[PDB]
């Protein structure tokens, strides 16, 4: 229906919107330089800026495995306002990477990406605010996009102080530090302005306080108070730009509410404006005005590359505009030039930052296709200006009708971190001021039809209209019948018909966030219901063979182009040859050139059989190691039409979401195998060559250059199969397109390890077995147990290139594999909304239970599980995909049964049943005795289970929590270094972590001994745990604890912090102090 | 705090609630039928004694207002006018053979209160090129403290002046 526009580039054009403004906008406002004297001159041009074509994309960007960028460069105008020396030439400014293809800024390494963040744009605001008895109180402050905080309030009695960036001081003298005019509080509170005439303990006194007062008479203390000294105090708070902002819009807000008029074109702050603060709180003090809103929107506000690479530029700058501020004027100057004194070299590197260590990047987890949708858009309000992650309580946490539109609610980590994902509106847009859009369409009085204007705005907020929630009975041309229709006031939702309203839907979903849609038809599952599961194809793995869902809301396919894995023309074809490898309106030669050509263009090249030259993508190693290769879709000299996907890329057919796969599923209570929770499915799956991974990792390893003496590779070292050696290469190097299993190796690392201590038996053994070897070493790569893949490509480079490398390191050694490799136990597959799966067993295509058509069904599942899930609808579907099954149907239609306004859905299942099964010639896929039903004559030996059960279609979908991944075991290993005890950072040596929570539940039995061990010897007593080792394979009774150690390690550091301790015996002459070190 | 009228309720007497913006005595009184925008309530606005009025900006407002005298009516003739922008930054320089060869004090068109000033004169006179004294004649300010900038200057075709040098280094004895 209407065209729902691109979700993604918020950021892009934002993006963009930066550099067609920002650079200069900063930059030239703090244009000009010059020596300290000021003769001597030099600016920032801050006009006719230039940069030239850095050629190196993104894949080749990728290729030496580093950051994208665009040089960037600027002249300045001149010299002097000494003789008017110009000396003008560009100078070099700030080269970085920016926006990619695929919504990135592929840095260094890799394509990250940037999280916006809520924070309360600016303003000053204010508390009501209250007490231990109750009355209350009156309290005032103020806060710019970025500085200080101008803060008030009351002491029971229409007094005042002012707080800023002290927290220490009752200090009040309002108007007796800035424009301290004969009773200019009268000229601009005149009203009640403490009791419309100050009171007792405030005087107002001036003369020595204005740029003198609460300044350094508390203020700062200790030499004396010069005027001067508030003076230039108090533009440094304030006066001084650069020291100080509102934003502009910062301004546009603060005035506009209290919309006196400033517009004034100042992103820094006058007097007057105060006052009408002060005033207003007061005025909110006589209850006039009423209490601002801290919480959402109201206060809070999104932002975004541009400000977050924007705030720091002019900081970054900022820096260097110190520096400069010497070097420009730290001796001559008569032609050491613009060029002489620019040290880019900050800029750049602390942007390097704000893409590449900001802790903003994530890494853009592409996971899966929709993911990089989600992330495009999620925000935050973590931010170095965000909020603690425990400080920020609770309203912090909650919702609001704000977010009603705004953001969607289904959003929601559900961890320490959660509550804090803007959801960002499924439809929503924002502006200059950040502030999102959320359309409100109207309704003239009883006539919508959307003919009518507005229907996009409600910009952060709402109109004091009454409003007309998303759907409801919506009669042909409008007429909107509801007697009398409930819609929202202002976060209310009072009933009134077609009078009063006007704004409804644009469409039944504005709080979504690209996975919140999967769910087909959540108008039939519960809310509370509704979350991670809807965050499950969130984050999916994607899957080798892909396949449209089967049933059908269908929001999405053009969500998919949007990830980019799908590619439409850039233009426009009818493709020649569509080779897999090379697709082409390229240099085709043909018609996918033409219409390439179709009413051409220019800055596209249609001078000449067109051109759109651009390659595919095979299996590549995900920034999560998962992966795709997309698909030659479009079969030749087939027309196509402008930006229209067609590439099928990982999960579509066709610019389609491809999940899952589609499925029979009688829900089954049968034998068990499955009770929760706990999947059963039938081995068909793999024979079914569905579901099934791929994944690909780096391994890659190095070579140091030891100021031991350097080591390389090896081509071998001993021990060596050839057998092991042979499917190496010509270094040591292992060769590519090669199958590799378990425990393999990977490329010979050559090492030192010389034997000066020849350890005791050394000399001799050596000598003594009869043979002299040398301890050259070879800790040679050695590709980890299972890795039954074949390897599929390396990179690879040593000091040539310029090996990037980092330093002190010889050569790169990255490469790697993948493996197809199908689903097994364990696997977290699921659904998309409310669910969470895994596997016992899975099982003779025969046993498992069949139909009466005659083929056999493939998912039990547990049939408990859904009505508790309180999730119903998969039913729904089951159902409505059977149907799918068995007449092919398709839906792609947005959920929420709103036609008619009630269960219709029944209506379409039963109908769709109804002809399909009437058309089915066998008629027995339904029952009208079995409406729903089916039977299920497949026991054991396939009798007839008992009661008709229901089956169907489901949309089983898998997810990474592979137990390859997430395998775990292993024995011993390196201990740490400090309490030298191994350590379990989830590796293949990974501790056994361990819990004393259960060791607060393993003594409710005590006998120690496992304790005792249980702590020793596999904690600290090297001795013992060696001793262990041996005393099985030694044949001894494994003794007795050593003592720990650990203790001692802890004991050492008390004893030095202060300890001393006896330790000892006592049964001992005067028991003593047992030498226990 | 309050209460009622010994029991009752609540009785809004409906009819049309008049936001008349402030500052604009609204124009219907008692009693009488007006309608939707008859004629109905204005500050009939009126204001006394600034001077003329080159005009507000409204462009695109019904008022925007700012109504200016502008109002330090000097109709001044012959303080002429010239420029530097290059290794300074920018002028009106006066410059009348009236002694008027001036800069610009304060600057086109700043606005403050004192230092009232268009501009920068040279004057030559009393100007030179060697040290001084200042052991003038019949020059008169009565001291005034402003004797100084805030300076007065009446009476003196005489300015007896000793130009000189002058080196406060205070340094040890014998240096060369």
């Amino acid at each position: 229906a209407f065209l729902l526009p691109d979700l993604i580039e918020i950021q892009r054009s934002s993006f963009r919107w930066f550099l067609e403004e920002g650079l200069i906008e900063e930059l030239n406002s703090f244009s000009p330089i010059t020596d300290y004297t000021g003769k001597l001159e030099l600016h920032f041009l801050g006009h006719n800026y230039k940069l030239k074509e850095p050629k190196y994309s993104v894949e080749e960007a990728k290729r030496r495995d580093s950051t994208y960028a665009v040089q960037m460069y600027v002249p300045t105008r001149l010299l002097n306002k000494e003789t008017g020396d110009i000396k003008e030439q560009e100078v070099f400014i700030g080269d970085l990477p920016l926006m990619t293809d695929r919504g990135t800024f592929i840095i260094n390494g890799a394509e990250r990406v940037i999280v916006n963040q809520i924070v309360r744009s600016p303003g000053v605001y204010y508390k009501s605010e209250i007490d231990k008895n109750g009355r209350r109180t009156y309290s005032a402050s103020l806060i710019p996009n970025r500085g200080a905080w101008l803060k008030f309030e009351t002491d029971r009695n229409d007094l005042v102080w002012v707080r800023i960036d002290k927290t220490r001081k009752l200090s009040a003298q309002v108007l007796l530090k800035a424009l301290g005019l004969s009773d200019n509080e009268i000229f601009d509170a005149l009203r009640h302005p403490e009791y419309f005439q100050k009171t007792i303990e405030k005087e107002g006194q001036f003369s020595e306080e204005e740029a003198l007062m609460e300044l350094y008479r508390k203020l700062r203390p200790g030499e004396p108070p010069t005027v001067l000294g508030g003076q230039q105090l108090l533009d440094s708070r304030f006066f001084d730009p650069k020291r100080y902002d509102l934003g502009r819009v910062g301004r546009y807000k603060l005035n506009k509410k209290l919309r006196l008029s400033v517009p004034d074109t100042v992103r820094v702050l006058t007097s007057g404006d105060i006052l009408a603060a002060v005033d207003y709180l007061i005025n909110l003090e006589y209850d006039i005005g009423s209490i601002d809103d801290i919480d959402h929107l109201g206060n809070r506000r999104v932002r975004s590359v541009g400000e977050l690479l924007q705030n720091q530029v002019r900081v970054g700058l900022n820096r260097l505009e110190r520096i400069i501020r010497e070097r420009m004027t730290v001796s001559d100057a008569e032609v050491l030039t613009p060029a002489s004194l620019v040290n880019p070299k900050p800029l750049v590197a602390a942007i390097k930052e704000f893409f590449g260590s900001s802790q903003l990047s994530q890494f853009m987890d592409q996971t899966n296709p929709l993911a990089e949708l989600t992330h495009k858009r999620r925000l935050s309000a973590l931010g170095p200006g965000g909020l603690t992650r425990e400080r920020a309580g609770f309203a912090v946490r909650d919702i609001h009708p704000s977010h009603y539109g705004r953001i969607c609610p289904i959003e929601t980590p559900e961890g320490p971190n959660a509550g804090l994902i803007g959801s960002l509106a499924t439809h929503a847009r924002v502006n200059q001021y950040g502030f999102l859009e959320t359309p409100f369409r109207p309704v003239e009085n009883g006539r919508v039809r959307f003919d009518q204007p507005a229907a996009y705005m409600t910009a952060d907020e709402e109109d004091d209209l009454r409003v007309a929630p998303g759907d409801i009975p919506v009669d042909e041309n409008g007429y909107i019948i509801g007697p009398q229709v409930p819609v929202r006031y202002r976060q209310e939702f009072s009933t009134t018909t077609p009078e009063q309203v006007d704004y409804v839907a644009v469409s039944p979903v504005q709080i979504v966030s690209v996975a919140t849609s999967m769910i087909p038809f959540l108008e039939h599952d519960d809310a509370n219901r509704a979350l991670m599961g809807s965050n499950m194809q969130r984050q999916a793995v994607p899957l080798l063979k892909p396949e449209r869902p089967l049933v059908g809301t269908g929001l999405e396919a053009q969500g998919a182009r949007d990830s980019g894995m799908v590619i439409v023309s850039r233009t426009d074809g009818d493709v020649v040859y569509v080779d897999a490898t090379e697709i082409r309106v390229r240099v085709s030669g043909q018609l996918p050139t033409a219409s390439g050509k179709s009413t051409d263009n220019g800055q596209l090249t249609s001078q000449k059989g067109q051109e759109i030259r651009y390659t595919v993508s095979k299996y590549q190693r995900s920034n999560q190691d998962t992966c795709l290769n997309q698909k030659p879709l479009v079969r030749i000299g087939e027309r196509v039409v402008a930006g229209q996907v067609l590439a099928d890329g990982s999960s579509t057919e066709g610019g389609e979401l491809a999940l899952g796969q589609n499925i029979v599923v009688a829900y089954m209570p049968w034998e068990g195998y499955n009770y929760e929770d706990a999947i059963l499915i039938s081995e068909r799956l793999v024979q079914d060559d569905i579901y099934t991974s791929i994944h690909i990792e780096k391994y890659e390893i190095e070579a140091r250059q030891t100021k031991l003496g350097p080591e390389e590779i090896t081509r071998e070292i001993p021990n060596v199969g050839e057998d092991a050696l042979r499917q190496l290469d010509e270094q040591g190097i292992i060769r590519i397109g090669a199958w590799v299993e378990a425990g393999d190796i990977l490329v010979g690392k050559v090492t030192p390890k010389g034997e000066s201590d020849q350890p005791p038996e050394e000399k001799l053994l050596r000598a003594i077995f009869g043979e002299k070897a040398r301890d050259v070493r070879d800790n040679s790569l050695r590709v980890p147990n299972g890795e039954k893949g074949r390897v599929v490509d390396v990179r690879l480079f040593t000091r040539e290139q310029g090996d990037e490398l980092p330093p002190g390191a010889n050569m790169v050694v990255r490469v790697y594999v993948a493996q197809k490799r199908k689903i097994q136990v364990g696997d977290k597959m699921a659904g998309r909304h409310g669910n969470k799966g895994i596997i016992s067993r899975i099982l003779p295509i025969e046993d498992m239970p069949y139909l009466p058509d005659g083929s056999p069904v493939d998912i039990v599942l547990n049939p408990l599980g859904v009505p508790s899930r309180m999730n119903v609808g998969q039913v729904f579907e089951c159902l409505l995909g059977w149907a799918g099954h068995t007449l092919g149907v398709r839906f792609k239609i947005t959920p929420f049964d709103e036609m008619y306004g009630e269960e219709s859905s029944r209506r379409i299942v039963h109908g769709k049943l109804q002809e399909a099964r009437d058309e089915t010639g066998k008629d027995w896929v339904y029952n009208p005795d079995d409406p729903g039903k089916i039977m299920v004559y497949d026991g054991r030996t396939g009798e007839a289970f008992d009661r008709p059960v229901t089956i169907g279609v489901a949309y089983m979908l898998k997810l990474v929590h592979l137990v390859d991944d997430k395998i775990h075991a292993r024995s011993t290993g390196p201990y740490s270094l400090v309490t030298q005890q191994p350590l379990g950072g989830k590796a293949q040596q990974g501790g056994q972590r361990f819990g004393e929570m259960e060791v607060w539940a393993l003594e409710a039995f005590g006998a120690a001994y496992t304790l005792q061990e249980l702590l020793t010897v596999k904690s600290d007593d090297m001795q013992g745990r060696n001793e262990a080792l041996n005393a099985i394979v030694k044949g001894k009774a494994i003794p007795r604890p050593g003592t720990p150690e650990s203790f001692k390690v802890l004991m050492r550091e008390l004893q030095s912090l202060g300890l001393d301790i006896a330790v000892h015996k006592v049964e001992t002459q005067a028991d003593g102090s047992s030498l226990d070190v | 705090t309050t209460t009622a009228a010994r029991g009752g309720l609540i009785w809004i007497l409906s009819g049309e609630v008049y936001n008349l913006p402030p500052g604009a005595e609204l124009v219907v009184k008692n009693g009488d039928r007006v309608e939707t925008n008859g004629v109905l309530a204005e500050t009939k606005l009126t204001t006394i004694h600034g001077g003329v009025v080159r005009l507000p900006e409204a462009t695109p407002g019904k008022s925007t207002r700012e109504i200016e005298i502008i109002t330090a009516s000097v109709v001044l003739d012959q303080a002429t006018v010239t420029v530097q922008s290059s290794q300074g930054r920018n002028n009106y320089l006066i410059t009348t053979g009236n002694n008027q060869v001036f800069n610009l004090r304060a600057t086109p068109g700043t606005k403050v209160q004192n230092g009232q000033v268009v501009a920068e004169l040279i004057d030559d006179r009393y100007r030179t090129t060697t040290g001084g004294f200042l052991k003038f004649a019949g020059v008169e300010v009565q001291k005034k403290g402003k004797a100084k900038l805030g300076y007065e200057v009446v009476q003196g075709g005489t300015l007896l002046w000793i130009p000189e040098e002058t080196h406060e280094v205070n340094k040890d004895i014998s240096l060369l």
